[PDB]
């Protein structure tokens, strides 16, 4: 009856094992790839910045200058020397901001008032004074590039390069960290595009790159009872399922149903043209496998029951089925031997409508959706991956000699090199047509993977994503000096599996997103009403939302209400609303020019419109076949930004949480040994460490402050005659904060 | 050029909104014609003092500003303050703070009644509003877009307007005048009140400038879905005087005096006011005519579109409305540059001219026999060609054309010629970086790539080396527009030859469409950007949307005599659709950005080696002419970043004019030659037929065993292919 | 039976401190859940349900475990003197009403009219149950 997972998360040295070697062919010549250190270089720049605003200091004009950017170079001075460990190092760097602080506090008393209100709540001030367009303006390069009289290393060029629209790209681990989990806070105003009337940047990708190459590589291990790891004997059993063809319910692809007198199906699944048995055994296996760990695993779809695996003559197959409509064609798929395989299994009629089903109705729908993306992200977290749901193409063309294959990449920019924004997928709704999300839940549980197969070399990460593995290279990057070419892209050698693990969780959720709008799609199409329309549409953007919500509380166990909240900080479900309904029906297709830019004006408020050369076919839309439609013209970006921005918050909030939490437990160890007499410290020093870890909390999250603030009476009590006046106004809220809670609770019981 | 812009712009467009949500977005809260009407089936409760007319004001201000910076560009005088400072002296930031004081107006209104008393009550609740919304955004806007609490002052008492001081200081120049202008459309005497403001806005900027303000609200009301009135300076309309109400009056003997009701004087009509010598000496409107309304469409269409949900959209969405305002600001901007010059026929290159087939007669020749080329000259069956006839031949030749002229024989002939050459090649930039041989180069590429020798794979293999391998590119693209220094006469030989190649490669090779904005990385001293920075400002400077006069010919003559597309054609250009890959790639300090709407570049994509490149040779129809110059930041060197935004405008006068046969006369010696040697093995009329012609294309077109037939076979191809 | 907002929570602390996210935590994190959670347990207590609970040869404890466990250990830590406590936190014994509103609406979890209606004492309110 125990409830839990057969794997375990742990932390590697490199996932650079049997990895192709870093080199790039060209006509002739063998170029290596070198990685630019990442932790090293922002460390150099960070020091440089300290020399220039040393060299400010002496220059002694501050009055030059406006009192915004001294703030900004205040406050992250004073974060920086409490993040900084060392006591030389922190003395020096508040010595070096003790100036700012008097020329502050002598010729700005409002902004001095407002830095100090700022530094009674966190030992990072910084981070809540840049919750805003602030952190568009990067202070400590635009010093850097004032005060530093000679040119930059090539590495730190690079980095300078790369990271270079936010200031918060500089910030050490802690700090970084903390930043960007509070970016999502309801009183946050900040969102990562920067607008001016040259060009609009959206660099959300950034935040994420910038978090991945922080993170060190990750390992599952899986335990000897899991489904990959034991051996199971042969499948031993007598069963021969009895057809005839006066039942048959009708033919599915390459499965026959037959119906049962109990009103259950029962499918036979006859062997494909090119695969072998293995495929069907490992079908039978994995369906016995989920079906007994069920109640462990408390997953919630109705699982096929599989009766027997074996062989039978072709003939009987084609005496049996000659009746059926689709005879004909369901001929070709079967193989041409003369014996073939099958698999059989039964299952309730619901396994066999697909998600996307015009037929059901919104909660039955709502219903459905909430259990095949439950299921999904349970089983990822137990170690299996379903890379095959969807068959799902960015393109077509020349598909063999690209190195994506022409399969759809979820967090494209991250990667690859130079790649900016999510591509057109073609033939969207053909995608979808026969997804492996059923009415009753998951389905064609054969085509699943380890997830070990993505932290380490293996036929599908090899087959996909060579790029990643490999190295990045490009002219820019080669230095003749030492015939290398360097790019901080080829360091991910050492963490591709925490990239792909991310990439998988947002092509689930791009699987879900494509099943949504073809039934969005397929029902409206027949209708006249457009508020029944639209209001079809609203609430199914609200059940996306919804799904993505689920998949952040699976992975991190944040209530769903606040990971819902979070998301709809920095996405906006009115814009995915109107997006969506756009772009996947083919009504945009008979518009003029002018009607069409019209409506693209209320589609995207106060952002660039989508852009394409392209010609509409009328009554499709965008297509390159001219028969199916497609998301977005050929060769640009997907018209879905809305979708792109929130499977991007998805991860960046998953990946984030799970590095804050690590930062947290870092430092709550340190507090610990202070207050236990490991370290020998003041009563200062034990103060600074318990506001530091008061400060890498969760947002929004409350049992944690609690934790902290117990930290903090305890460290009070070891130290009765010392002051606290600096730490006493964000511990009185929390408890104040603890006393309304209990009140709440006690009053909403009674 | 800044990046602040009122279109773009957060800050400004929170307090819009803010206003609009609170104050503008409300009914009034009294009884003077202060009903709320109905658009397309939706309410707009303020359709004189709401939202649209608030963020008109605001781009008015803007757009004032701008024209104050041109005109004070153009070298004119403006008016000066109680300091020496000029309207063109307003910063980003002082725009800013004016703009959101604009924001709050007319927010505490609450009627439309027009008396004293209601006005200086309305001002003192919009000054409330102003202050109150500034105290609840203080922690965003006192340390950052307000210098301290004084400076919100002073802009809550402009605000409040208790004396009639419309001239202190900029901000109240800008905020009153743009209120007052905003009411051309409604004023029932229009021509009165057009002087009126006409005359009170050119003391401070100019009449050029005035113009331009003038014209461009009109497409600013056109945009928001507001009826344009027209002008007539015939107007038979009692003159009315704006400042009060007293109307001008004649004496019994005819002239102005310097109500009355008097017996025998009748009040002066528009008509007569417009034509008195004080006002038509210094009014560019006085008879001229304005046709009202929206052009091209009768009154009932008018009439249905002003009368429209649109409507409600503007005075009820702060950004449709903002998106409005900006695309009419960037067609105001687009707009004069077409008006300068003559319109384009097609958007189509041109056929092949006679200079031009024989120019790729040469290379196929030169191609087809490697033998041919010497240490440095060419002698080809009787004609020495040097340097300066390639060189000739890149500067006044439209190399796309001429690809368009060859086969794939020339693809496959590219083997035998870099087979006879392996010789050397230097990097234009950046000197010491170690040559290489360009034969050896190319005969292992297509050994190691293309070992079928299919012609597809040759071209893509030299689109490849024309966009990859600088010590190729550099030197060709240096060569073809004239910068090189110290360069053989094997490189430039080179560079003739694969330019024309290279284009025909991308035309048969490439299959996306145009786009519509293309993005080129250059890098450059700063001595040079500062004097490409003052030819883009004079191009800017003098380009303005006209009222009444015509300025065309002012703007001609400045692009004409200044223009800066020269650095942009005679090579195959490499370009990219997103300026991200500019900046992280190349980091260039200067950075080109084409619009090209029309498709008038014909661009052609760069096969994946690289989605996003394009190389563009620009046709000798187009011109690029500059119509902003931004300041961007700065490179990873700590160098200032330009942007200059070009429009790609096709006329004929921008056709270069060179003189014709520097190509063909050495065609026709070539012929000659080769006639007369034939003639003289031979030992009949045609060989002193065809040689009496000499050096005259026309002529020699009009004039024109067995081996030798076939000589005269192959000279008559040649000349039916000269005169085709 | 325990409310939804418990479980949640609950939930949310089990999650944060199952380090290796195999869905279970080892015996040396539970005190620490515990004193997040408000229960501060003795040495001889933690060391009684580390003995009794977690003593079947495994040393892990999964979720509903878990929530037995804190249901078992609430049912004989409810006394009133922690709403006292928590209500003292806001010496008269009257606690100003305009203060109530501001809390219950500004902090922890977001009725208030049934609050206002009420009205204010806070040991008398809370004998009224
Ligand atoms: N439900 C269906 N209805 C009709 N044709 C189908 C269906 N499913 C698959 N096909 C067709 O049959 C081909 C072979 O089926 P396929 O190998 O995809 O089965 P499957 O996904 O393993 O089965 P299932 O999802 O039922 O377990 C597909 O490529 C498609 O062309
Ligand atoms: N595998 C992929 N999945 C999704 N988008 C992609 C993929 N490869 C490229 N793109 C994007 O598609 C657009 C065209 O690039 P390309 O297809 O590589 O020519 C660019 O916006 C790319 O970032
Ligand atoms: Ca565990
Ligand atoms: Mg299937
Ligand atoms: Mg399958």
């Amino acid at each position: 009856v125990k409830q839990y997972y057969f794997a375990r998360r742990g932390e590697t040295s490199t996932h650079d094992t049997s990895l192709p070697p870093p080199v790039k062919v060209l006509s002739g010549r063998s170029i290596p790839l070198k990685e630019i250190p990442f932790e090293a270089t922002r460390n150099e720049l960070v020091q440089i910045y300290l020399t220039s605003i040393d060299k400010l200091i002496k220059s002694n004009k501050l009055n030059s200058i406006p009192s915004q950017q001294i703030a900004s170079h205040y406050l992250f001075l004073r974060s920086l020397a409490n993040s900084e460990t060392d006591g030389i190092k922190k003395n020096q760097i508040l010595s070096l901001a003790k100036p700012l602080g008097t020329y502050l506090a002598s010729k700005e008393p409002h902004v001095w008032k407002m830095i100090n209100e700022l530094i009674e709540k966190s030992e990072y001030p910084i981070i809540h004074y840049l919750k805003n367009n602030r952190a568009h303006s990067n202070f400590m390069l635009a010093l850097i590039h004032e005060y530093h009289k000679e040119p930059l290393t090539k590495n730190q060029s690079a980095f300078v390069q790369k990271f270079r629209d936010s200031s918060v790209f500089l910030f050490p681990n802690p700090i970084y960290t903390a930043w960007l989990a509070h970016s999502y806070d309801e009183d946050s105003s900040f969102n990562p595009m920067f607008r001016e009337r040259l060009s609009t940047n959206f660099y959300h990708s950034t935040l994420t790159d910038n978090l991945l190459l922080r993170t060190e590589p990750k390992e599952v291990t899986l335990s000897s009872e899991h489904h990959y790891k034991k051996e199971k004997g042969p499948i031993d059993s007598s069963f021969r399922y009895q057809m005839s063809s006066d039942r048959l319910l009708r033919i599915q692809g390459r499965t026959l149903l037959f119906s049962t007198p109990q009103n259950d199906v029962v499918a036979v699944k006859v062997q494909k043209k090119g695969e072998p048995k293995s495929t069907l055994e490992e079908e039978f296996e994995m369906a016995d496998y989920l079906l007994k760990h069920q109640r462990r695993l408390d997953v919630h779809s109705k699982l096929p029951q599989p009766l027997g695996q074996y062989s039978v003559k072709k003939s009987e197959i084609l005496e049996i089925s000659r009746g059926s409509l689709d005879f004909e064609r369901f001929k070709t798929l079967i193989d041409d031997s003369k014996d073939l395989e099958v698999y059989v299994y039964k299952a309730p009629q619901s396994y066999f409508t697909y998600l996307h089903d015009k037929n059901q109705d919104l909660e039955d729908l709502t219903a459905s959706v909430k259990t095949n993306v439950h299921d999904l992200f349970v089983l990822l977290r137990e170690g299996i991956v379903f890379p095959q749901l969807a068959d799902i193409f960015h393109t077509h063309f020349g598909e063999d000699e690209r190195e994506d294959k022409g399969r759809y990449q979820a967090l494209v920019q991250l990667l690859n090199v130079l790649q900016f924004q999510l591509g057109r997928i073609d033939k969207w709704q053909k995608a979808v047509e026969y997804v492996n999300l059923r009415s009753s839940g998951l389905a064609d549980l054969g085509d699943s993977l380890p997830i070990t197969s993505l932290f380490t070399s293996s036929d599908f990460t090899k087959h996909y994503f060579s790029e990643l593995l490999t190295g990045g290279y490009h002219p820019t990057f080669f230095d003749k000096s030492s015939g290398t070419a360097n790019s901080l892209f080829t360091g991910k050698r050492r963490l591709f599996g925490n990239y792909l693990y991310l990439n998988t969780i947002a092509e689930y959720l791009l699987v879900i997103q494509l099943t949504l709008g073809s039934y969005g799609d397929k029902v409206t199409r027949d209708m006249m009403d457009k508020p029944k329309k639209e209001a079809v549409w609203r609430e199914l953007a609200n059940v996306m939302f919804t799904s993505c919500a689920e998949a952040i509380h699976i992975m991190t166990g944040i209530p769903q209400s606040r990971a819902l909240t979070l998301l709809k900080q920095r996405a906006n479900i009115e814009k995915h609303f109107r997006q969506t309904q756009f772009w996947m029906t083919p009504d945009y297709s008979k518009l003029d020019e002018d009607t069409l830019q019209m409506e693209q004006y209320s589609i995207y408020s106060g952002e660039p419109e989508y852009e394409f050369t392209d010609k509409l076919v009328s009554g499709v839309g965008l297509s390159v076949d001219g028969v199916h439609q497609d998301l977005g013209g050929y060769n640009r970006e997907s018209p879905l930004r809305e979708l792109e921005k929130l499977l991007y918050a998805t991860v960046t909030l998953i990946e984030g949480t799970m590095q804050l939490d690590k930062e947290f437990f870092k430092q709550l160890e340190q507090v610990e040994k202070i207050l236990s007499g490991e370290i020998k410290t003041d009563a200062n020093s034990c103060f600074e460490a318990v506001a530091q870890l008061l400060d890498l909390a969760r947002p929004g999250c409350h049992f944690q402050k609690r934790l902290v603030l117990s930290y903090y009476e305890e460290a009070k009590l070891k130290y009765p005659s010392a002051p606290t006046d600096a730490y006493d106004s964000r511990f009185q809220v929390v408890a104040r904060t603890n006393a309304a809670i209990t009140i709440q609770r006690f009053w909403r019981e009674a | 050029g800044s990046g602040f812009s009122l279109y773009t712009d957060d800050t400004v467009k929170a307090a819009a909104q803010y206003a609009y949500d609170n104050y503008l977005g409300k009914p009034y809260t009294g009884s003077v014609e202060s009903a709320p009407a109905n658009f397309g089936g939706r309410m707009v409760y303020r359709q004189h003092h709401g939202l649209s007319h608030t963020l008109r004001t605001m781009a008015y201000a803007e757009l004032i500003v701008e024209e104050a910076r041109k005109a004070k560009l153009r070298g004119e005088t403006l008016g000066k303050f109680k300091d020496g400072r000029t309207i063109a002296d307003v910063t980003p930031q002082e725009l800013k703070k004016i703009m959101i004081a604009q924001a709050f107006f007319v927010a505490g209104r609450d009627d439309e009644a027009s008396d004293a008393k209601n006005y200086q009550k309305y001002h003192e609740q919009s000054r409330d509003a102003f202050l109150k919304y500034v105290k609840d955004n203080e922690s965003t806007l006192i340390p950052d877009v307000f210098k301290d609490q004084e400076d919100v002052n002073f802009y809550a008492r402009v605000i409040e307007d208790k004396s009639h001081d419309w001239e202190s200081t900029p901000a109240h120049v800008l905020i009153n005048q743009g209120h007052m202008v905003d009411l051309v459309r409604v004023k029932q005497p229009p021509e009165s009140f057009l002087q009126r403001y006409f005359s009170s806005m050119q003391r401070w900027i100019g009449s050029q400038a005035t113009e331009a303000v003038f014209g461009i609200q009109r497409q600013f009301f056109h945009a928001t879905y507001e009826v344009v009135a027209g002008f007539d300076s015939d107007n038979k309309e009692p003159h009315l005087v704006v400042s009060g109400l007293g109307r001008y009056v004649i004496g019994e003997d005819g002239q102005p005096i310097r109500y009355k009701l008097k017996e025998n004087e009748r009040l002066m009509r528009v008509d007569e006011f417009l034509k008195l010598p004080e006002i038509q000496n210094t009014f560019p409107g006085s008879g001229k005519h304005l046709q009202g309304g929206m052009p091209g469409m009768n009154e009932m269409d008018y009439w249905n579109r002003l009368n429209s949900l649109n409507r409600a959209r503007c005075e009820n969405d702060v950004d449709f409305c903002l998106k409005q305002l900006q695309t009419a600001h960037d067609k105001a901007k687009i707009e004069p540059i077409k008006q300068a010059f003559q319109s384009s026929k097609g958007k189509e290159r041109r056929q092949p001219n006679v200079d031009e087939i024989a120019a790729a007669r040469i290379i196929q020749q030169i191609l087809a026999n490697p033998d041919c080329i010497h240490d440095d000259h060419v002698l080809i069956n009787g004609q020495k060609l040097e340097q300066q006839f390639f060189r000739d031949l890149l500067a006044k030749c439209e190399m796309a054309v001429v690809g368009s002229l060859l086969n794939d024989t020339d693809i496959g002939n590219i083997d035998t010629l870099m087979r006879h050459e392996k010789d050397t090649e230097f990097h234009s930039t950046n000197p010491e970086a170690v040559p290489v041989k360009i034969g050896e180069y190319w005969i292992n590429d297509q050994r190691i790539n293309n070992s079928s020798g299919n012609i597809t794979q040759k071209k893509h293999d030299l689109i490849f080396l024309m966009q990859n391998d600088a010590w190729y590119f550099s030197r060709v693209n240096a060569i073809a527009q004239n910068r090189d220094k110290g360069s053989t006469f094997k490189e430039v030989l080179i560079t003739t030859l694969m330019t024309p190649l290279t284009s025909k490669a991308l035309v048969d090779t490439s299959q996306a469409k145009p786009p519509t904005r293309l993005f080129r990385g250059l890098n450059l001293s700063e001595e040079f950007t500062k004097g490409l920075i003052d030819q883009a400002n004079a191009m800017i400077a003098n380009t303005t949307e006209r009222l009444f006069t015509d300025h065309s010919p002012e703007a001609f003559k400045q692009i004409k005599l200044n223009d800066l597309s020269k650095m942009s054609g005679r090579t195959n250009a490499s370009t990219t659709t997103e300026i991200k890959l500019v900046k992280e790639t190349w980091d260039s300090n200067v950075i080109f950005e084409m619009l090209d709407p029309d498709g008038l570049l014909h661009s052609k994509q760069v096969g994946r080696h690289t989605e996003s490149e394009f190389s563009v040779y620009l046709p000798e129809d187009v011109a690029l002419v500059p119509v902003k110059v931004t300041l961007d930041g700065k490179t990873q060197k700590g160098e200032n970043r330009y942007v200059f935004t070009f429009v790609a405008v096709k006329s004929p006068d921008f056709t270069p004019r060179h003189e014709s046969g520097y190509a063909v006369e050495p065609f026709l010696r070539m012929q000659a030659a080769k006639l007369a040697e034939v003639k003289s093995s031979i030992e009949r009329e045609l060989r002193e037929q065809i040689q009496s012609a000499r050096q005259e294309l026309e002529s020699l077109q009009r004039a024109v065993e067995r081996y030798d037939a076939l000589i005269e076979n192959t000279s008559k191809k040649i000349t039916e292919l000269e005169t085709g | 039976q325990l409310t939804e907002e418990q479980i949640a929570e609950f939930k949310e602390a089990f999650s944060l401190f199952d380090k290796d996210g195999d869905g279970t935590i080892t015996t040396k994190e539970l005190g620490t859940v515990m004193r997040s959670l408000g229960q501060n347990p003795t040495e001889a207590e933690l060391q009684d349900m580390i003995n009794e609970v977690d003593a079947d040869g495994n040393g892990t404890i999964d979720f509903p475990e878990f929530l037995t466990m804190m249901a078992r250990k609430m049912k004989d830590t409810d006394s009133e003197e922690e709403i006292r406590e928590a209500f003292r936190v806001f010496g008269n014994g009257y606690i100003s009403a305009a203060e109530l509103r501001h809390v219950m609406t500004n902090l922890g979890e977001k009725e208030v009219d049934e609050m206002i209606r009420e009205a204010v004492n806070y040991e008398e309110f809370v004998q009224m149950m």
